């Protein structure tokens, strides 16, 4: 499913995104946008054999396992597939841990790139939230 | 880079002794810290038991990390690593490269002579 980016804020906002962990809602919108392009999806393989995956690209070597990552640590607890979903649930929940563990939202490079220090704001306006 | 001092320690029975790590200027976050020892008379690695006789110190501000072993006996010597580990949400290069880092190692010798204390 590919979300356009109302539709997608106004899920996260149901998903209890919006400043959870201090993160006000933009980031998360922001950050899904240049991660997947609001793609649910998206995966990548990566050169070290794991792969990213769904809105948020999740990494198979850290959160969640494949079956073709080595040393895959499965910290979300879920099989990578699970977060290929439509519904973004899985995504939402492995997403609130990996923000809680030590780094806040600077887990995510191209939230690092693209959003970090934006008005981020600007990714809910317009959508009458 | 990984950097561990010092390289060598020479201590008495009874002693203790400070490895410190340090991992050198950058964005990449200290997720979390593993020791390693080769023994004297081994060629096989094995990983070191936090707790007791062994004091971690993980200093994530400054990137830093120590591993403290108090009361040496000639059972604590050989060969010291630290190993680093630096976890992010989606892939980043620079932070997967790092986990395959380790210190450069200490090699830590304990005399047992007689009459030789601290």
């Amino acid at each position: 499913k590919v979300f356009g980016r109302c539709e997608l804020a106004a899920a996260m906002k149901r998903h209890g995104l919006d400043n959870y962990r201090g993160y006000s809602l933009g980031n998360w919108v922001c950050a899904a946008k240049f991660e997947s392009n609001f793609n649910t999806q998206a995966t990548n393989r990566n050169t070290d054999g794991s792969t990213d995956y769904g809105i948020l690209q999740i990494n198979s070597r850290w959160w969640c396992n494949d079956g073709r990552t080595p040393g895959s640590r499965n910290l979300c607890n879920i099989p990578c597939s699970a977060l290929l979903s439509s519904d973004i649930t899985a995504s939402v929940n492995c997403a609130k841990k990996i923000v809680s563990d030590g780094n806040g939202m600077n887990a995510w490079v191209a939230w690092r790139n693209r959003c970090k220090g934006t008005d981020v704001q600007a990714w809910i306006r317009g959508c009458r939230l | 880079r990984v950097d561990q001092t010092p390289q060598t320690i020479t201590k008495e029975t009874g002693e203790s002794l400070t490895i410190n790590c340090v991992l050198r200027d950058s964005n990449c976050a200290l997720s979390s810290t593993y020791w390693y020892r080769k023994k004297s008379g081994s060629t096989n690695e094995e990983s070191i038991s936090k707790g007791g006789r062994y004091v971690e110190t993980v200093n994530s501000g400054s990137k830093s990390f120590s591993l403290r072993i108090n009361d040496l006996t000639v059972e604590d010597s050989g060969t010291y690593r630290c190993k680093p580990e630096s976890r992010y949400g989606s892939y980043d290069a620079e932070c997967a490269a790092l986990n395959d880092q380790y210190g450069g190692g200490t090699v830590v010798t304990v005399n047992a002579a007689a009459h030789h204390h601290h």
